[PDB]
């Protein structure tokens, strides 16, 4: 077929027509080129009509591309409603088998929901994207264009897209600018799913020239967050000295942060005709959330720079989201990583929609001047995507997110590219992956970019009590900056309200330790001291009952260490589980939607580390006061020893007959038999770990029927099968008896003897979680709900990724959830909440 | 002495951010003496 | 659901838990099944200064979901701050 048509329109004009056929409807469309033809001269008989050269380029282009009549006014600040797609799993096929990418989740199998690869968000959004080039104001030679890069950024929350989804485009443009190689532009083209967004896609495109239309050209700049703190009032006078600083509060001590966006407008290339420069101003709270206190609003006419963030650069300090690790991984950088440019161009072209001549056609690319027909830029980002898609995951569709890449070179078809990339950094929990790709003849980059995947599905699950040492997190205290934060303000706090040093306790595990109450610090801290008190039903009894206003100290006593006590264990454990968790929040190792949970403590601390429902010095201070409170809960002997312990037991190491329900029918028949306190507290990994607490006769007497159990070899389950259930109560009473009437024997304090499946939990003389702290409870209750502030508590942290230690289900905002509760709980104020609900909602 | 100190550190840190502020926004040479050595006839 | 409405059930529900969580038996037996088969989560990460609950949760998922981590394909990676905190910081 014809692709170059040369005629003579006219005397002295002559038509060099470059015909395209490979369109979207399949006619011809032509390329008009005329030519002044000047017999006067014969050096040079031919001149180009540069008039309306790069209008009918534009013609010819909207022609090949556009679906939209032919229509150039188009504000370029304007916003491009691009056409509703519905997704189509033949329309996945093609662009898959063109780009090459063989990832499962993009082929239709049954039982399972097909997905699209984000680099078809392109084709959706290609109408949209590239009619933001077009208008006068941004005006080029499209034959000398060049797509600089290009990159997709996924929504947090917003799931892949998938077979079927009826999806819009819209478009706008971020940026237009003159640069000595030519005029850049910037789209940003949202991808609308439902009436909410799916993910955003940058694209940056180059026209090749000289361009003095400044008037035209503007830009919108997201400037970074930036972080400023205030140790003197020279900083708060120099900050209100700024007209552009609204915030109305004082801020004596204190960190703000600038979420800054600034929109520029040019007259020359070096000179602003105007700037607006507007942001958030956040500050930081004490449970580590940002709060809009106040507003950045600057205004200015002819500028030569941005004063605002000339200042917040040289006063503040970047936050860097983006995070680079020590040393960066291989990632498959090697021959496994080639990927081959395709033969021909046609078939991207066709899925894709981008009828680029210079990609399909000799014709227009030698007439561009670049070398052949050289491959789409679009093809070698998904080519190069799918190889990220295929070994940074794991065929995993969850993974894809935010994939910035630029073309720095060029490719010929039938090039044979050696990728490679490198895990570098992390960025809030999804890890910032180097692509790069050179070709293997040349060996030059072709491509470089950026990926983010997020890690394999995670649970941060936090320790209990037991197993406290002496110097722990210290090398991390040492080492990690944010870990010293957490570290020095739990410390502080300490000092200053209670009057002793956890961070000292930590490392040195004192046994003995005095607090002094002289001086009016001493007075404060003994107020602290005497103020605290056990309520329980109700009863008011003072947990220090032995200081007063005639005291003038107080010395806590352990038997070899002070670490060891529940007051200043739980404080040191919240705090090294949670400095540790820190440390990794500022590495950026948390994905947005992981999962946590928690022993015990390990629940407060999880809920304080990745909730924030707590500042840190609250976390402290509610921990050592419980901590303190169960050290008082039990009648303690004159030598601080009671009746009441833990022991962890192995129903597998009774037998492999006994159970969880077996071991269960034993506790319930010996705690009714003998009248004394026995229940399981932990339900840990079933038939291998049990924990037990009650009256410490109780535990010796569980030990002694286990081992009865163990050497007689004779099952429960048996004895339900066997016999009538009564008869097996009457059996195991006999066992019961029997142990009762040795342990009467054994005098108080009990030292309880390791058995064959039961270990004693050394250390511990509280029997939590059990019936026998349903009294403090609900003071308990009210104490938290005085100490986690209602506006701390973020559902959108807890929802789906909280596992309660109660429930043990993820937690949720539910009917059902809260009947749970009141099942498990007796609960009134959940009866309210439950019968109310209706009108909550 | 710290309401004197915390008056002029204040002025002074206005003022050096504001000539920051004009030199972002808007983007005399000394003679150098040198000897005149001459004689001084009466 | 409105924001506040939701704050204040929260906040009541929170304070429920944590208040009766410390007398009420803990259930970590439906905790383990829920960050092992329903999340299917291929990375489990412990924080503490000794692995007593890694342990576990390795010995749990060898004595329960074994044929389950096969046959689904599922490379279950237990790790504690005390020992693998190389692979934490993916520092090999």
């Amino acid at each position: 077929l014809p692709v170059v048509e040369i005629e003579l329109v006219k005397p002295n004009t002559i038509q060099l027509s470059l015909i395209e056929h490979r369109t979207a409807d399949t006619n011809p469309v032509a390329l008009p080129f005329l030519y002044k033809y000047n017999p006067a001269d014969g050096f040079a008989p031919i001149l180009e009509i540069m008039e309306d050269r790069n209008e009918r380029i534009k013609e010819f282009y909207w022609k090949l591309w556009f679906s939209v009549p032919y229509s150039n006014d188009i504000n370029v600040e304007k916003a491009i409603l691009g056409d509703e797609i519905t997704i189509s799993s033949q329309t996945i096929s093609e662009f898959t088998h063109a780009i090459g990418n063989k990832c499962d989740a993009f082929v239709d199998r049954p039982g399972k929901a097909t997905l699209a690869p984000m680099d078809f968000a392109i084709v959706i959004g290609w109408k949209a994207i590239i009619k933001a080039i077009f208008p006068k104001s941004v005006d080029g030679d499209l034959l000398k264009l060049v797509h600089l890069s290009n990159g997709y950024k996924m929504i947090t929350g917003a799931a892949p897209l998938k077979k079927g989804d009826v999806v819009s485009t819209k478009a706008e443009i971020k940026a237009v600018l003159n640069q000595p190689s030519g005029k850049l532009v910037e789209v940003v083209g949202t991808i609308y799913r439902e009436g909410k967004p799916v993910m955003e896609v940058t694209s940056q495109f180059l026209y090749r020239g000289e361009y003095n239309d400044y008037c035209n050209t503007f830009q919108k700049v997201t400037e970074t967050p930036v972080q400023v703190a205030f140790k003197s009032a020279k900083d708060l006078a120099v900050l209100r000295s700024k007209e552009w600083f609204h915030l109305e509060k004082d801020v004596q001590f204190d960190v703000l942060t600038f979420r800054c966006e600034s929109t520029y407008k040019f007259k020359s290339a070096n000179v602003y005709s105007s700037i607006k420069t507007t942001g958030q101003v956040l500050l930081e709270l004490p449970t580590k959330e940002v709060i809009q206190v106040g507003s950045v609003d600057y205004e200015a006419g002819t500028s030569y720079g941005n004063p605002v963030t000339d200042y917040l650069s040289r006063n503040g300090k970047t936050i860097e989201e983006s995070v680079i690790f020590e040393n960066a991984i291989p990632l498959s950088s090697g021959e496994e990583l080639t990927s081959k440019a395709p033969g021909t161009n046609e078939p991207y072209a066709i899925v894709s929609g981008d009828y680029n001549p210079i990609h399909v056609s000799r014709v227009f690319a030698a007439y561009a001047k670049l070398p052949g027909t050289i491959t789409h830029g679009m093809y070698s980002s998904a080519s190069i995507r799918a190889l990220v898609e295929e070994w940074a995951a794991n065929n995993v569709a969850a993974r894809v997110r935010a994939f910035k890449c630029d073309f720095v070179g060029m490719v010929l078809p039938n090039d044979t590219l050696q990728t490679t990339m490198e895990h570098v950094g992390m960025i809030n929990g999804r890890k910032i992956i180097k692509v790069e790709t050179r070709n293997v003849e040349t060996e030059l980059p072709v491509l470089i970019g950026e990926a983010e995947i997020e890690q394999p599905t995670t649970t941060y699950v936090f320790t209990g009590q037991g197993s406290q040492e002496q110097g722990m997190g210290m090398e991390l205290y040492n080492s990690s900056e944010v870990a010293r934060e957490v570290w020095d303000k739990a410390d502080r706090h300490f000092v200053n309200n209670y009057g002793f040093s956890i961070l000292d306790i930590v490392q040195n595990n004192p046994n003995e330790l005095t607090i002094h109450f002289g001086g009016a610090k001493g007075r404060a801290i003994r107020d602290n001291y005497i103020g605290m008190m056990f309520e329980t039903i109700l009863k008011s009894e003072k947990i220090f009952k032995d200081i007063d206003e005639t005291t003038t100290s107080y010395t806590f006593v352990s038997p070899t260490g002070l670490l060891s006590a529940t007051q200043f264990t739980q404080p040191a454990l919240t705090l090294m589980e949670k400095a540790a968790y820190e440390d990794i929040k500022s590495k950026g190792l948390i994905p947005s939607d992981i999962m946590f949970a928690g022993h015990s403590l390990g629940e407060y601390s999880a809920l304080s580390s990745l909730a924030n429902v707590m500042p840190i010095e609250s976390l402290v201070d509610v921990v050592f006061y419980r901590g303190m409170t169960m050290q008082v809960a039990v009648p303690r002997d004159e030598l601080g020893r009671s009746n009441y312990g833990m022991v962890a037991v192995n129903p597998s190491r009774v037998s492999a007959t006994f159970d969880d329900s077996a071991l269960r029918f034993v506790v319930d028949e010996v705690a009714n038999k003998t009248k004394w306190l026995l229940e399981i507290v932990n339900y840990n990994v079933e038939n291998q770990q049990y924990v037990a607490a009650g009256d410490l006769r109780a535990l010796d007497t569980l030990t002694n029927v286990l081992n009865v159990l163990k050497i007689n070899k004779i099952d429960i389950v048996k004895l339900q099968e066997q016999m009538s259930i009564e008869k097996v109560k009457e059996h195991l009473y006999e066992i019961v008896d029997e142990v009762a009437a040795k342990s009467l024997a054994k005098p108080q304090p009990i030292d309880l003897e390791r058995g064959f499946a039961v270990i004693p939990l050394k250390g511990i003389s509280v029997p939590f979680h059990s019936s026998y702290l349903m009294s403090g409870v609900k003071p308990f209750q009210r104490f938290l709900c005085k100490k986690i502030p209602k506006s701390s508590v973020k559902p959108q942290d807890l929802i789906g990724k909280y596992i309660p230690n109660l429930t043990a289900k993820p937690f949720e905002l539910t009917k059902e959830y809260f009947q749970s509760v009141y099942d498990l709980t007796k609960s009134e104020k959940i009866k309210s909440i439950l019968d109310n609900w209706e009108q909550y909602e | 002495r710290t309401d004197l100190l915390e008056t002029a550190d204040i002025r002074r840190a206005v003022s050096i951010e504001s000539a920051i502020e004009q030199k972002v926004v808007n983007g005399k040479v000394m003679v150098e003496p040198r000897a005149n050595m001459k004689f001084d006839f009466p | 659901m409105k924001p506040e409405i939701e704050q204040e059930l929260s906040h009541t529900l929170l304070t429920e838990l944590l208040a009766y969580q410390f007398a009420s038996p803990v259930r970590w037996i439906e905790t383990q099944d829920v960050f092992l088969k329903q999340h299917n989560t291929e990375r489990i990460i412990e924080i503490g200064p000794s692995p007593t609950l890694a342990g576990m949760a390795n010995r749990t998922i060898k004595a329960k979901y074994e044929s389950y981590d096969a046959a689904l394909s599922l490379q279950r990676q237990v790790l504690c701050y005390s020992k693998d905190a190389k692979e934490i910081y993916y520092k090999p």
